[PDB]
C-alpha cells in the first residue's frame, strides 16, 4: 500500500537553505492524492507548511510563502520542501503527509519523520560534574556542553536502576545542550557504598564514569 | 423506452477491431482468441436504447452479460461481452464522465479466488477517508481486472471485491456506487 | 487563519472512565453538510494517526471506544472505557480552508492520587567552578500533579531568566513526575554571594518548601 519516508540532513546551519525529500512507495505522485509537509516544534504544536497537487499545482501557507518552495520528481515518485533560510526556530520534526482530494480531506498516510536541528554549533564532549547532598539522599550527575544528542546516563555500569531519574535534555543560550541524571538512595549507604555515574556521548567518544561522594 | 438519436452514430468492425461510437460514447471491442469489448469512453452517460440497426452481432444476446447495460445505451450486441464478467447494472455510472478498461487500478493487486465475496455496486479503490484499498478478489472473473477511472479516481468491476472486506470494519468506510 | 483550541491541554483519566476532549474553531468548519474537523492520536517518537474523519466518522482499523460528534465550531473526542494505549496526545484538525490548522493538542494522562514531591538541593560542585562556571540545581522527585512552581533564591533575592527546567515522562509504574531545575551563574557571581535558596510549590504540600545551602 502507500508508505510516506522522509529524508534529509538532520543537522543544517542557520542562515542555509534547507531540502526535504519525501519518497512515496506504492502509489504513484501524479493521481488521487495531495502531498503535503507538516512540522512539529518541540513544544508539539503542528505547523501545516503546504502541499503540491497530483497535477503538480503548490499551495503554501502564508506564514512561510516567501521561503517555502515544493516540488516534485514524477519519474523517481518523490516530492521535495525546500526553505530558503533556517534559523534556530526552525528546529522541529518535518514529516510528510497526504490526503485524497475527493474526501473531507483528512491526513490518511504520514512518513515517519525526520528531525532537523537548526544549530552553528559544532561536535562536542560533555563535561560531567557530581551532585552531592539523614533519611534517604539524592545524587546525581550533571552532563553539561555538549552537541549534539543524544547522551546515555547509567549508574554503578547499571546495576542501580531504582530510583533512577535521567532528565530530557535542555537547550542553552550557548548552543550546547545540558541535562542531569539522578537517583535516590539510602543515606547510610553514603559511606559504604561507591556511586558512579557512567556516561557516554558517542559523536565525541566520550565514556566517563564519575564518582558522586558528599563533601 | 427511448432510443438513441442515430444521426451522429456509426459502427464500424474491421481486421481486430470493432467499434460502437456516437457523439459522447466510444465503445471498442476486439479479438483475442474471441471477440470482446476491451475499451469504453463515455463524455456524457444517457438513458436512452442503443438501435439494433448499428448494432453488429446483436443475436442470441443475453442482457445478463452485456458489461455496458442495456438502459445506459449499452449495444445489444455479443461485442459487449466479457468472459468472467455479467451485465454492470451498479457500475459507478454516476460518474457522468469515465473511461472502462480492462487494466490494474493504480497500486492494487486483483486476484482470482472463490475466496471472495460476491459481486455487488462497484467500489472505489479509496475509501472515505482516503485510505487505499491493496488487495482486490474475484470470484470467477477474468484477469486484467474491469477498471473505471473518473475524477474521484479508480473503481472495479462488480465482481471485484477487497480481499479483506471482512476486516476493520471495512464495509463502514467504503465509497460505492 | 481558521485557529483551533483544545481543552483541556491536559487531562487526568482513570483507566475504564470515560474521557472527552473538545476542539472549538474560531469560523463554522462545515462545507455541504460536511463538518471538516478531523481527530488524530500521537504516541511518543510516532507520527499522528488518523481517529476521526468528518467528524464522525471512525477510521477503519479503529477501536470502537473512539468516538466523535459535534458541528459547526464545538467538537468532541470520546473515548470510553480508557485504556492504557489510550495513554498519548491527541489533536484536532480543520481542513474546512486553507492554511490547514492544528490544535494545540491534549495530554491523556494517567490519574492517581496526590503527591507531594521530595525536594533535594544541590550545590556547584569544585569542579565546574575552576571550569568557570556555577551550576546550582534543585530537584523536585516523585511528585503529582504535573503543575509545579520552583522559585530561585540568592540572598533572598528572586531571580529571573536564568533557570531552564526539565520534567520526566509520567512513571510506568506509581504515575508520579520528577523535575530538574538549573539555575546558571557565573563563577564570579556565585562567589560574591551567600544563601542560595529554592522554593517550591506544590498541591501537595500544606505550605512552600525551601532547600537552601550557604556557599
Amino acid at each position: 500500500e502507500v508508505k510516506l519516508q522522509e529524508s534529509g540532513p538532520g543537522l543544517v546551519r542557520p542562515s542555509q537553505s534547507l531540502s526535504l525529500t519525501c519518497s512515496v512507495t506504492g502509489y504513484s505522485i501524479t493521481s488521487g492524492y495531495y502531498w503535503n509537509w507538516i512540522r512539529q516544534f518541540p513544544g508539539n504544536k503542528l505547523e501545516w507548511m503546504g502541499y503540491i497537487s497530483y497535477d503538480g499545482r503548490s499551495n503554501y501557507n502564508p506564514s512561510l510563502k516567501n521561503r517555502i518552495s515544493i516540488t516534485r520528481d514524477t519519474s523517481k515518485n518523490q516530492f521535495f520542501l525546500k526553505l530558503n533560510f533556517v534559523t534556530t526556530e526552525d528546529t522541529a520534526t518535518y514529516y510528510c503527509a497526504s490526503f485524497y482530494y475527493y474526501t473531507s480531506r483528512p491526513l490518511v498516510y504520514w512518513g515517519q519523520g525526520t528531525l532537523l536541528t537548526v544549530s552553528s554549533a559544532s561536535t562536542k564532549g560533555p563535561s560531567v560534574f557530581p551532585l552531592a547532598p539523614g533519611g534517604t539522599a539524592a545524587l546525581g550527575c550533571l552532563v553539561k556542553d555538549y552537541f549534539p544528542e543524544p547522551v546515555t546516563v547509567s549508574w554503578n555500569s547499571g546495576a542501580l536502576t531504582s530510583g533512577v531519574h535521567t532528565f530530557p535534555a535542555v537547550l542553552q543560550s550557548s548552543g550546547l545542550y545540558s541535562l542531569s541524571s539522578v537517583v535516590t538512595v539510602p543515606s547510610s549507604s553514603l559511606g559504604t557504598q561507591t556511586y558512579i555515574c557512567n556516561v557516554n556521548h558517542k559523536p565525541s567518544n566520550t565514556k566517563v564514569d564519575k564518582k558522586v561522594e558528599p563533601k | 423506452d427511448v432510443f438513441c438519436d442515430s444521426k451522429l452514430m456509426s459502427a464500424a468492425i474491421k481486421d481486430n477491431r470493432a467499434v460502437h461510437a456516437d457523439m459522447g460514447y466510444w465503445i471498442e471491442s476486439a479479438l483475442n482468441d474471441t471477440w470482446k469489448i476491451e475499451k469504453a469512453s463515455f463524455i456524457e452517460v444517457k438513458s436512452c436504447h442503443w438501435p439494433k440497426s448499428h448494432t453488429l452481432w446483436s443475436n442470441g444476446v443475453l442482457e445478463s452479460e452485456m458489461i455496458i447495460p442495456k438502459n445506459f445505451a449499452g449495444p445489444v450486441s455479443q461485442h459487449n461481452y466479457r468472459p468472467g464478467y455479467h451485465t454492470q447494472t451498479a457500475g459507478p455510472w454516476h460518474l457522468g464522465s469515465l473511461e472502462m478498461d480492462f487494466d490494474f487500478c493504480e497500486g492494487t493487486t486483483v486476484v482470482v479466488t472463490e475466496d471472495c465475496g460476491n459481486r455487488g455496486p462497484s467500489l472505489r479503490t479509496t475509501t472515505a477517508s482516503g485510505k487505499l484499498i491493496t488487495e482486490w478478489c474475484c470470484r470467477s472473473c477474468t484477469l486484467p481486472p474491469l477498471r473505471y477511472r473518473g475524477e474521484d479516481g479508480c473503481w472495479y468491476g462488480m465482481e471485484i471485491r477487497p480481499l479483506k472486506e471482512k476486516e476493520e470494519n471495512l464495509v463502514n468506510s467504503l465509497v460505492t456506487a | 487563519e481558521i485557529v483551533l483550541t483544545q481543552s483541556p491541554a491536559s487531562l487526568a483519566v482513570s483507566l475504564g472512565q470515560r474521557a472527552t476532549i473538545s476542539c472549538r474553531a474560531s469560523e463554522s468548519v462545515e462545507y455541504s453538510g460536511t463538518s471538516l474537523m478531523h481527530w488524530y492520536q500521537q504516541k511518543p517518537g510516532q507520527p499522528p494517526k488518523l481517529l476521526i474523519y468528518a467528524a464522525s466518522n471512525v477510521e477503519s482499523g479503529v477501536p470502537a471506544r473512539f468516538s466523535g460528534s459535534g458541528s459547526g465550531t464545538d467538537f468532541s473526542l470520546n473515548i470510553h472505557p480508557v485504556e492504557e494505549d489510550d495513554i498519548a496526545m491527541y489533536f484536532c484538525q480543520q481542513s474546512r480552508k486553507v492554511p490547514y490548522t492544528f490544535g494545540g493538542g491534549t495530554k491523556l494522562e494517567l490519574k492517581r492520587t496526590v503527591a507531594a514531591p521530595s525536594v533535594f538541593i544541590f550545590p556547584p560542585s569544585d569542579e565546574q567552578l575552576k571550569s568557570g562556571t556555577a551550576s546550582v540545581v534543585c530537584l523536585l522527585n516523585n511528585f503529582y500533579p504535573r503543575e509545579a512552581k520552583v522559585q530561585w533564591k540568592v540572598d533572598n533575592a528572586l531571580q529571573s531568566g536564568n533557570s531552564q527546567e526539565s520534567v520526566t515522562e509520567q512513571d510506568s509504574k506509581d504515575s508520579t513526575y520528577s523535575l530538574s531545575s538549573t539555575l546558571t551563574l557565573s563563577k564570579a557571581d556565585y562567589e560574591k554571594h551567600k544563601v542560595y535558596a529554592c522554593e517550591v510549590t506544590h498541591q501537595g504540600l500544606s505550605s512552600p518548601v525551601t532547600k537552601s545551602f550557604n556557599r
